[PDB]
Order: structure tokens, then sequence, then C-alpha cells
């Protein structure tokens, strides 16, 4: 596709598909100039423009690599907070890769793994960036995909339940708790590990338990 | 009634009378541990003391449960043992 | 997918005179590919070939009428008459001609009926041509190993190891003697001056590198062979790095790095050889001052060369025979022996030329 | 300034991944970007040679291009002036006083017996192969008695052409001794009887190493069993020399037990993990046993709603007890929609479509989508699966189907079977293979005033109904509560694509009053892989249906239950159904529906003097062989040779009336057609398609060798 | 410009550490939730 040209025409054609949004010919000409004028410090600037249409174009696998190689480019760089969001949001892009949930599904229950990853990552942010012009927006997704991960977590032990693992079931609510009593699936669960301890006649647990989620009924 | 398709139990963390015989009282809590492998049931928000679970039903015939817990004090020593078999 | 650079074919015809073929005499294959020494020798009108599983033949120099043969190759055990793999040279020394299997079963042979004198196993195949050492037969094993065998009975005077390589550079260190000094080459461009009564290290020497992790000529069958001619030694490198050095020394008399050569022979002041470019260069023997060389069959797989009634020749591995005027120093003669082609030692003792083609036993040719 | 390195341009490589050249360029500090070396011409020369040296050919010299280009950019060819690889010639076995040689190579992965006699890779090297020959050899020894031996070296050399491999062994072969006993030492853990009884050896016998290391692994079996991840375990061999034998040392030590706490899968996204996590027969929470992690692995692989079971265990650090397991799993997705077409004149070409989501959205839920069609005869299908019903496994699935042709040709007579149903399958995993299912199968049919034949006359009649012979006019609608069952055990190895194992697929169809026709039968498939080439590559295909019509009562297999074979899978080469009982119909006149001498089959129009008739219909009973090669395609994929053979029939085919017309009793009229299972990849999905060869045609069968889809 | 996605966001739970009765606390301080301009969807316009 690459037509060489001058490069100021080449980052003019990059900004043209930008502000409309052709984010492949866009990508194109950008890729075309760090093949061209690759190590130019607007080269990085390309670079910059470059992740942006490669999450405008939901390119996920280039968006990684050309992050990462940012961050190995520059410790610390003019929009490398920019960049650290960018990052959170491909990672949880990729825990969203489908969009299935409004053809009536859940996704509360798949791969807990780039939530992980992006957990993380709005972690670093929260406390290495913590002054962005990405607070609040990270923030919610750290609730959300928390208690998303909640809920997944939550849902396994009921599958367990409908097997019959109750130490399984016991570990798994415990190990939320000891990760959150906070996140709505915490107090969802709750009974599944009672049900679980009577399955063993620990009542003891099972009452306390009770007691628990009675001061929290709600 | 009509359903001799069931499975076996396949849960464990389960015990030996030798795990049995191998703790005796007041046993401290790291020395146990290792005696008898990390344990998996205690209470979350209560006191050290110690689950250890065995469980187990052949399928339409009886359901084994074997769980010993253990009770642990302030400084991480046992202070009571506690067997359980099925039922 | 076969792109392999073909070299020129035979250039300019030319016989001076009539390549006249003595004679033909075809025993029976033979060798096949599977390169190897296995070069026919002569004694008194009568030359000894060999198969590649056991039979032997020795043979009137007049026409190659069989003067007898035998088979070696084992009778019983794990084959009928085991393809005993005879790839050592043909080394004759009196009542006793040598041959060296690919088993490391030397078989001194006795020369009168073919007698089987002794097989000894030795420390590997005996790809280099056997040579006496009054007493002593010189067997280079594969390995490295270099083992000297009774001619009597095969009693093991020693096991001078040597040169160990990694990747097998073919190790047929044809070794030499002179005056009671055991000289060889080797397979890691170290040749290494040994002593011929017990083998001890006389001396050790570099001369080139070895292919593999550091590679060298691999199309120069090196004359694995050093020569010596009076005390100041002439050895070719493994890949051919011409040489030249005190016999009890090793200390370098001159390179030349430039040769890297498939075999050799030298004359009174001129040393010839056959460089991978396959091309001979008339070079004296000071230094690798040259007198000249041909290119013209360049890059075709030769053998090694040698003298006839002062000409030189030379074997290629398509039956074409290219005398060589020594000093200028083209062809002078032409004639296509064979189609078989060949590769190993083309021997003129006695004014006779004798060759076995790569398959097509002995010919004999002259003029 | 000399940089920059910017052009990368492989060419005469023909043979390679160009890229690992690639990882060598930037291990020889080359790449875009770089700092242009114009030095390095002559060095990455000499090191790409040697990569060709290490492939095994070193007979591949390269030549790069320097291309002077503006302050930045650069240009570069590198012209890999290439040969002949390295060829192997000859092994030799040094040493060897108790084996044939040839017989030493008769187990060797590499050769040089590759002859246009004998078929074994190549004569290529590369000395990883080798040292695999070595430990075959070694083994070879070991397992014989031969303590001692050992490999003293090797080594390969070059004929001075860069051609010829040559091969060498030393050896020392050992001097068998006659082991004598075992000594079990160390951690048993109160399993001594046991792991004592996995060695009992004969008294004294011959020495077998590769019999010891079995005994010892399967001793750490054994105790996995009873949960110990890594039960490091020596044998340890002391030699008699002297007398000429050797005692052993079973160092044994296990490990600990209460292993499993978290068990991570990965990358299922486009997949439930409660299935997933279904599809591990080891309860969590509990002890390790890596054998239930593998019987896991396997059920997954059996699924195919995966590409790799690739398991990991994991000592999660900060206690011995603390292992847990992931699942890398790369299983791929495949939108199943494909539409082979048969083409075979003009009154018998369509062929049938599946356009099949397999489990919608990865919910443990395959759904079924099928529909099919002849000149009268059309059928669809329809299916939802519910693997996992209950919580041990149990199997559900709804099925519909149907048949919607009143025969609209002209407007109706035309074979009018307009004919639905539906169905579920309660399916059972009766044992971890064993599977009987059942279901309740209903299906409305209507005929009326089809052509007449003989088949559908003799199943009135078998019905027990008096329709006017020779009339386009008699009508017959029916309906069937059918009870059903049937059977099949699957030890495959992938659902999608196999390499070995057991398929079978009764399915018992019966029916019950209450009901319109009442009768019984019976199907079963036979089907199976297993390799020739034990690299998992070449496989043997096993195949074969066995077709069967029946029915209480006296009555006759209701012919919508006909079976067929010819087009797809079934058979190849020949077209759709084409195999089997061609229909005949009566000398027949009254058709109620004279077009202009259209309609030639036995109507008014002419058509007198019973037409021995060429449509196939197919009968109550048949059988297609199918054993297949696979070769894993050397020019998803496996390529066979198909060469299959099928017969159809009718029992209750009385040739008394049939008798001056070729007989549809004679089971024994295989046909047979003859191609290659051929499959490929380009970049657009699985693309697989046959093509036969169908010579045993049988009396006017109907062939398009061309087949499209899979 | 507006967030591409959700703002389920703002329908996930002000997550309420949780309240027990007397000596019944759980380690939950495993996590990273600290609490301190950009917008919330509309706005939260991602030019660099």
């Amino acid at each position: 596709e690459v037509p060489d040209n001058p490069p100021n025409e080449i980052y003019a054609t990059a900004q043209q598909k930008l502000q409309d949004g052709n984010w492949r010919q866009a990508i194109t000409q950008l890729e075309a100039l760090d093949n061209r004028y690759p190590f130019g410090p607007y080269s990085q600037q390309v670079q910059l423009d470059l992740i942006y249409a490669y999450y405008k174009n939901a390119d996920l696998p280039l968006a990684q690599a050309a992050i990462d190689r940012f961050i190995r480019l520059n410790p610390t760089h003019p929009n490398i907070d920019y960049v650290m969001y960018m990052r959170g949001l491909t990672n949880m892009a990729l825990d969203d890769s489908a969009l299935q949930g409004f053809f009536g599904v859940d996704r509360s229950d798949r791969d807990p793994q780039h939530a992980r990853a992006a957990f993380s990552d709005f972690s670093k942010l929260v406390r290495g960036y913590p002054n962005s012009q990405y607070t609040t927006d990270a923030t919610k997704r750290l609730v959300f995909l928390k208690d998303r991960l909640a809920k997944y977590e939550y849902s396994v032990a009921e599958y367990y339940t409908e097997r019959g693992a109750w130490v399984a079931v016991v570990n798994r609510v415990e190990g939320m708790l000891r990760d959150y009593p906070d996140t709505q699936a915490t107090r969802d669960a709750l009974p599944l590990m009672e049900n679980a301890y009577r399955q063993m006649q620990m009542n003891a647990q099972a009452e306390k338990v009770a007691k628990i989620i009675a001061a929290n009924s709600s | 009634e009509r359903v001799v398709y069931r499975p076996d139990i396949n849960q464990g963390n389960y015990l030996t009378a030798n795990d049995v015989s191998k703790i005796r009282v007041g046993m401290t809590q790291q020395q146990v541990a290792y005696a008898l492998g990390t344990p998996l049931m205690s209470d979350p928000f209560g006191t050290n003391t110690w689950f250890y679970v065995f469980r187990q039903q052949p399928g339409h015939e009886g359901v084994t449960q074997q769980t010993l817990t253990l009770t642990f004090n302030s400084s991480g020593v046992l202070t009571n043992i506690d067997n359980k078999p099925a039922l | 997918e076969e792109d392999v650079v073909k070299m020129s074919p035979l250039p300019t015809v030319e016989n001076q005179f009539t390549p006249t073929t003595a004679w033909s005499t075809s025993v029976g294959s033979g060798i096949g590919n599977f390169y190897s020494n296995l070069h026919p020798a002569l004694a008194d009108n009568v030359v000894y070939a060999a198969d590649r599983a056991g039979l032997v033949k020795a043979l009137n120099a007049d026409d190659g009428k069989e003067i007898w043969s035998v088979s070696l190759a084992e009778k019983d055990g794990w084959f009928s008459k085991e393809p005993a793999l005879l790839s050592g040279g043909v080394t004759v020394s009196g009542g006793h001609v040598y041959i060296g299997s690919e088993k490391a079963q030397v078989y001194a042979l006795n020369t009168s009926d073919g007698t089987v004198a002794w097989q000894t196993k030795v420390a590997g195949e005996a790809l280099s041509r056997p040579v006496v050492s009054d007493g002593l037969v010189l067997i280079h094993t594969s390995n490295g190993q270099l083992q000297a065998l009774n001619e009597a009975d095969g009693a093991v005077k020693w096991t001078v190891n040597l040169d160990m390589p990694s990747l097998s550079l073919r190790g047929e260190s044809a070794p030499t003697t002179a005056f009671g000094a055991a000289v060889v080459g080797g397979d890691n461009g170290r040749v290494s001056a040994v002593l011929m009564e017990q083998g001890q290290m006389i001396w050790q020497q570099r001369i080139s590198q070895a292919t593999g992790s550091t590679e060298i000529d691999r199309l120069s069958d090196v004359d694995t062979t050093p020569v010596v001619v009076n005390g100041v030694v002439f050895a070719l490198a493994y890949n051919g790095n011409l040489t030249a050095l005190d016999l009890r020394s090793g200390q370098i008399m001159w390179k030349r790095e430039l040769g890297s050569v498939n075999d050799f022979i030298v004359d009174g002041n001129r040393i010839y050889l056959v460089d991978q470019n396959d091309r001979v260069m008339a070079l004296t023997i000071d230094g690798g001052v040259t007198l000249w060389t041909q290119s013209d069959l360049l890059h075709r797989l030769l053998t090694s060369p040698v003298l006839y009634n002062g000409n030189l020749v030379v074997g290629d591995s398509e039956g074409y025979l290219h005398w060589i005027n020594v000093e200028d120093g083209r062809f002078v003669a032409q004639q296509k022996v064979d189609s078989s082609g060949f590769q190993t030692e083309p021997v003129a003792a006695d004014g006779k030329l004798l060759i076995q083609a790569k398959d097509g036993t002995v010919y004999s040719i002259t003029r | 300034e000399r940089p920059t390195i910017a052009s990368i341009t492989f060419s005469g490589n023909k043979s390679v991944k160009d890229d690992m050249l690639k990882q060598n360029l930037e291990a020889s500090g080359v790449r875009v970007g770089e700092s242009l070396d114009r030095t390095t011409i002559a060095d990455i020369e000499k090191g790409l040679e040697d990569f060709y040296y290490s492939v095994g050919k070193y007979s591949a010299s390269v030549k790069a291009v320097v291309t002077p280009l503006p302050r930045n950019r650069v240009d570069l060819k590198l012209v890999f002036q290439e040969g002949v690889s390295a060829e192997i010639q000859q092994i030799n076995i040094v040493g060897n006083h108790a084996f044939t040689t040839d017989e030493l190579i008769s187990h060797f992965q590499l050769r040089d017996e590759v002859p246009w006699w004998n078929v074994v890779g190549d004569r290529k090297y590369q000395k990883q192969k080798l040292a695999g020959d070595l430990e075959t050899l070694r083994s070879y020894y070991l397992d014989r008695g031969y303590a001692r031996f050992n490999i003293d070296s090797t080594q390969v050399s070059l004929t001075p052409d860069k051609k010829g491999i040559y091969v060498t062994v030393n050896i020392t072969e050992g001097d068998q001794y006659k082991l004598s006993g075992v000594e079990v030492s160390g951690n048993l853990a109160g399993h001594s009887a046991e792991i004592e009884q996995l060695t009992k050896i004969e008294p004294g016998e011959l020495y077998n190493g590769t019999k010891v290391t079995k005994m010892e692994d399967d001793i750490k079996k054994l105790l996995g069993r009873y949960g110990y991840a890594y039960p490091r375990v020596q044998s340890m061999p002391e030699i008699n020399d002297a007398d000429k034998t050797v005692k052993l040392r079973v160092n044994v030590d296990a490990g600990n037990r209460f292993y499993v706490r978290k068990i991570r899968f990965e990358g299922n996204d486009t997949s439930k993990d409660a299935v997933l996590r279904r599809e591990m027969r080891q309860m969590e929470g509990a002890w390790l046993g890596s054998d239930l992690v593998d019987q896991g692995k396997e059920r997954l692989n059996r699924l195919g709603f995966f590409e790799t079971v690739d398991t990991d265990t994991q000592r999660v650090p900060g206690s011995p007890d603390q292992v847990d397991v992931v699942y890398k799993v790369k299983e791929r997705n495949t939108g199943s929609f494909n539409f082979g077409i048969g083409y075979g004149t003009e009154s018998g070409v369509s062929f049938q479509a599946g356009v099949q989501q397999d489990n919608w959205l990865g919910t443990g839920y395959a759904v079924g989508i099928n529909g099919t069609k002849n000149d009268y005869q059309t059928y669809a299908e329809l299916s939802v699966t519910n693997p996992y019903f209950t919580v041990d496994g149990v199997s559900l699935g709804g099925r519909l189907f149907y048949n919607d042709f009143q025969a609209d040709d002209a407007d109706l007579s035309d074979y009018t079977n307009k004919s639905y149903g539906t169905d579920v399958t309660l399916g059972f995993p009766i044992n971890e293979y064993n599977s009987l299912r059942a279901g309740l199968g209903y299906v409305h049919n209507s005929l009326s005033n089809m052509q007449p034949q003989v088949a559908m006359w003799r199943y009135l009649y078998s019905m027990g109904e008096h329709p006017s012979t020779s009339d386009q006019d008699n009508s017959f609608k029916t309906d069937d509560f059918t009870f059903n069952y049937g059977w099949t055990y699957n030890k495959l190895d992938r659902g999608y694509f196999p390499t070995d194992g057991s398929r079978v697929n009764l399915t018992g169809k019966v029916t019950i009053p209450g009901s319109d026709n009442e009768y019984y039968k019976v199907t079963l498939d036979t089907a199976t892989y297993v390799p020739i080439d034990d690299d998992h590559k070449w496989v043997v295909l096993g195949r074969t249906r066995w077709g069967y019509g029946d029915g209480l009562g006296g009555k006759e297999m209701p012919f919508y239950e006909n079976f067929y074979a010819g087009g797809s899978s079934t058979v190849r080469g020949f077209q759709s159904n084409t195999i089997g009982p061609k229909a005949v119909y009566f000398p027949h006149q009254a058709s109620n529906y004279d077009p202009d001498y259209d309609y030639e089959c036995a109507t008014q129009d002419g058509a007198k003097d019973l037409c021995k008739s060429d449509d196939a219909v197919g009968g109550n009973a048949m059988a297609v062989a199918s054993l297949e090669f696979i070769t894993p395609t050397p020019f998803s994929v496996r390529t066979s040779f198909f060469w299959d053979m099928g017969t159809v029939w009718d029992t209750n085919w009385d040739s008394s009336q049939y008798s001056g017309y070729p007989d549809y009793s004679d089971p024994s009229n295989i046909r047979m057609s003859a191609g290659i299972a051929l499959q490929w990849m380009s970049p657009l999905g699985p693309l697989v398609f046959s093509y036969a060869q169908p010579f045993k045609k049988y009396d006017g069968d109907k062939a398009e060798q061309f087949q499209f889809n899979i | 410009r507006q967030v591409s996605g959700d703002e389920a966001y703002l329908e996930a739970a002000p997550l309420a550490e949780l309240h027990a009765p007397a000596g019944m606390i759980l380690p939950v301080t495993s996590g990273d939730y600290a609490i301190p301009s950009g917008a919330v969807g509309k706005a939260l316009d991602i030019r660099p």
C-alpha cells in the first residue's frame, strides 16, 4: 500500500485519517514513516499516532506490541501517562474482546487473566501516576473490574457447589473475602459457603457465616 | 430410586490413621502443619483452629465424611483435637 | 533445487600422441560413490586391487590377467560373507600386502597366495592408506587414532592418539616416515611428528583450521599425506594451505595459505598439487613461488595427480585423463578412459599408469 | 554516518523458515533500524552459510547486496546461493559383535536406506537426530542385558565435495549380565508391598534397562494414586562383572499430598469456564495425582472445543502443599458453514449445507441446522445439544427436521412426502467412554398421489392398504411415536481431526403403538483411526456403516427411513445417494395428470411395459467400506487415498416379481470408487474436498467424480 | 472521543467494605483501591 512521499506529508495524511478515523491507511503511512525515518523524535510521535489508531482500529496485538515498545523506548515520556492508560484500556479490551452481553449474555465467567492484567495496570496508575487526566475513568474501571472478578469466582464456586467439592467451595469463598468483602459477589456467594459447611456438619462456621450475612443482609 | 448410575465422591485432603496418631496435644502450629501437610479449612475470622477433612461416597451406599478439626490458642499452639466420622 | 555449480567440460581436446590404453582389466566393482582411498598398487608386473566387500586380486601388469583372486567377507556371523568394506589402500611389502577394512579389521595379505596373514581390530576403520614401516604398518584409524601393527602378526606397537576431531573432515592422514621419523597429517590442520620406533610425539604443529565452526576448504580432497623430501618437509594443509618445515622441528619454513588442495606431488624443485579450484600450480621448492597454474578443468572433481614419462597425469571423476605438459603447463593428451570416472590414486610406477575407476575395476594406460 | 541497517530481504532459501535466519540476523546484530555495518557483508554471509551447515547443508553460499541509499533508508538483498544439502551415504557400527549393523539401524531415526525401494525420511543430518539414534541404540543394548555398554564416540565425515556425510559409531558391547535382584530404598511411606510387587522380576533374569525404567515410573504413578507430585525415586544398578550379573537399587522417595488449590485455566474467553472446569474429572480442593490431570486433558481433547490441552502443574511458592494447575488452552473457534453442491445431469443435483455454529458462545451447547434436497424428497435438519444437562454430565440433544415437499414439481403427486419431525436425546455417559442414549422420536409424513413404484406399494400392503395400483392418486399421511436408543464408545483423540481411537454410533430405533407405522429396526456405524506412522502423522482411517431395516407386525421399513450412500462421505465420486436399489415403476398409465408427454416415468403418456427405472431410492439395508491412510499432506488437514466400496439392498425384495429385472435382494453388488482423501489450507479456512474413480460402477449408477467441502 | 464501551462502571456498586460482628476481620488489604479531572464517558476524550 505504502506510497513513499515527503515525510511532512506522511504525517499530514496520518492526521487526516486520524481526525477522520481511517485507522487502516493512517497506520499504513505511520509504519511507512517509521520505516523511512524511524528513530526520529516525532517518529515516536508517529509511534504514538500508531498506538492511538491501533486501538481505535481495534487491533489489539500490535497495540500491546507498540505500547511495550514505547515503554522500553522511554521510561517516562511526554505522553507516557496516556500510554499507561491506553495499555490498561487495551488489556481490559482483550477481556471484553467479545461483546455478546447484549445478546442476553454474560462475560462474568470467562478467562480472568487480562482482567488481572488490567487491574494491575490501573493499580500501577492509581498509585504511579495518580494525578493524570485519567483518574476517575480508571477508578471506575477498577471498581467494576473488581466486582467482575468477584462474580467470576462466585460462579466458579457455584459450579463446584453443583459438583460437591465443598472444601474447594469454602476455600473459594474464603479467598474471595480475603480479596474482597465488598463486591456484590461477596454477599451473593456467602450462602454458597454456608450450605457447603452444612454439607459437612461444620455447622459452627455455618451459623457464624449466617450472622455474617445477617449483619450484612443487603 | 431407578438410577444405579452414580459417581464416587472424589474429594479429599483426607486423613490416614497414621495422620491420626501423627499429632498429639499442644503440638505447635508449624510443627503440626509440616507433620500433616498444610490444611485447607480454617475459620476466616475466628481463632487459629484448623480442620482436616475426609470425604467420599461410592454412590447410593453411604457417605463417608471424616474430619478432624484442630483448635489453636493465641501463640500457634494446639489446644484441642476434634475428629468426626460420617454423619 | 539442485543448482550445483557444474564446471567446464573437457576443453580444447588435444592428443599430441596416442594414449594407448594398455588394457582395461575390469575385475569387478568395486566402490560406488563411497569416497575412500582404496587405491590399487603394484609389485613387479603384479598389481593389486580390491572390491568394497572383501574380494582382492593380484594381476598381470602387461594385460591385467588375473594371477589369483581372494575374497575376505567374513563367511559366518552377522552376515554370510559379511560386507567388510575394504577401504585401506593397497600397501605392498614383500610376501605381505595390506588392506584396510571399514570395520577396523586390517587384513595383512600373504601376497604369494592371498592367505589372510592376520586380521586385527584397530581403533577404527582404516581410511588412510596403510604405510609400511619395516615391520610396522601405519594404520591411521577414523577416530583420530593412530596405531602401528607388527607386519608379521599385527602386534599393536602403540596407540598414538592424535588431533581428535569434532566434525569429521576426511581423516585419511596418510602417514610417512623420514629416516625413522614417523610423520602423518591430522584431522584439525595439525601435522604431528612421531617417533617411528614406538610412537612418541617428536613435535606437533598447527597449519590450518578444520571445518566446523571454523571452516576450511572442503572441496580440496587434501593429500593428508605429508611428503618429506630432504629434511625440509612439505605438508599439505587440511585445506591445502602450503607449508614447509624442518623434519624434526615442525618450525615453519614458509606457508602458502593460498593453497586449498586436493592432492599433490613434488619433483626436484617444482611441487605440484590439486587446489580445490582443481588446478595445479607449478610451484618451486622455495616458498610457494609459482611457475604456472592451469585452471582449465577448474573445480572439476579430480583425483591425485602423478608423473609419467616426465609428464604429469591427473584423473577426473568422469574417466577423462589430462596429461599436462609439466613446465608449460596445459594438456598434451586426453582420452575418455571411462564414463564411470574415478577419484582415487592414479598410480604410475615403473612407467605403467594405473587407475581403478570408482566402480570400473582397474584400467591401465600408456603411449 | 554508516547507519542504518534498514533492509532485510531473504532470497534463495526456498527451503527454510526465513525468519529463523532473521533471528540469526539479530543474533548477528543485524535488523531494521540498526547500525548499518557495510563491513558485515562477508561476516553475515559466513554466519548464514554456517546456518546452512547447521541445518545439514554446508553447501549453500550466500550473496548480500549492499545498496547505498539516502541518509537513513537502505536496501539489501540476500542472495542465498544455495546448492544441494549435505547427504548421508552410510553408517558404520564399529565393535558390533552381537547383532547385524543394518539391524542396528533398523531402529535408527536417521538412515541411509532411502532408495527407490525403501522410504525413511532422507539422508540429511542434524546432530540432534543423531543423539536420538544414539540413545536408541543405547536402549537397544540396555534392554538386552549389556550393562557396561556405552558409546565410546561417534563422528560424521564430509566427502570432499560437501556432499557426503559419513556415519561412525564406536561401541563397547556390554558383555550381557543377568540382573540379580532389586532393592527398594527410602521413602515408600507405608506403600511397600505394592511397590515390591511392581518389580517382581524373574529370579536372576537378564538385565533389561527399559523394563527397569518401566518398573520405576510405574512405581511413580502407583504412588501418584496416593498423591505424590514428584516422587523422586532413583533406580541404581550395582555391577557384578565378576559373576557377570548386577543387582538393583530402587532408591524410592515420595513427596507430599494435599496439593491442588486453585486451578487456573486460560484463554477460554470464547468458552464458559464452567464447561471447561467440568471437563476435568479431578475435582479440585484435594490432592494431586497427575494421571487425573491427564485423564482430564484427554477429556478436554475429545471435546474438540479446544486446540491444545497443554497442562502445567505449578508448585505454588510458599509451602510444598501449595500446588496448582494451569491449562494453557489454545482451542480454535469454527462458525461451521459449508455448502457441498452435487452436479450430475438435471433430475438429481442439489446436495446439502451445514449451517451450524458449533456450541454458540461456547456455552456448552452445540445446536444443529441442516438442509438437503432431491428432485422431490427434500429434507432439512435442526438440533440443540445440552452436553451438560446435569452436574454429572448428562447430554441432552434436541432434534428437528423438515421434509416440506408436497411434490410441487407440477403441483403435487410427484412423491409428495412433506414430512417433518423432531426428538430429544437424554444422552448418558454410561461409562467413561460408554454411552447409551434414549429419546422419543416423532415424525409426521404425508404421502399423496405418488408415481406408483413396486417398493411403495409392497409397503402399502405391508401397511395393509389397497392403493389403486396404476394410479397417481393414493395418499397416505403418517406420524409415529418412536422409542429410541443407541450406543457410542468414543475414546478418540480430537473430535474434529483425530489420530486414533474407537468411534461407534449404534442408534437403536424402534416404535410403539398409539402410532401409525408399527415397526422396528436398528443401525450402527463403525469408524476409527489408528496410526501407521508412529510420529502420529500417518494414520489408518476405519469407517463403515451397516444398514438394516425391519418391521414389527410383519410390516416393512417405513421407506422414509431408507438409507443411502453415494456422493459425500458415505461414498466417494458417485453422485448423491445414487447407490442401491434404483426404484422401478409399474407399467403405469393412469396418472390423473398427463403432461405434454413430459414426466415419462411410467404414465399414460406412452410408458407401458414396466420401466426398469434408474431412480436411486435405496432400501432397508446397506454397508459401505472405508479404510484410509493419512499422509500429513507432504506437499487441521489430513490426506488419505479413498478407494471406498458400498452396497445397498432390500431384504424383502422378493425377486419373484423382479424376476426379469436386476435383483435388489443381492447385497453382493458392491461398487467402488478410488481417489485421495484430499484436504488443503488457504487463507480462508479448513479447505477439503475429494475426487474419485468410479470404476466398479454397477448397472446404471450415476457419478460426478468431483466433491466440494467436507 | 466518548469511551467506546460501557459505563457499567456507573452501575457497579460502591463497594461496601463489609461490616461484620466483632472479632471477625479478614485481611482484605491485598488489594489496591486508592481513592483520589478527566471526564467519565462523553468528554472522556483521549486526544493526547
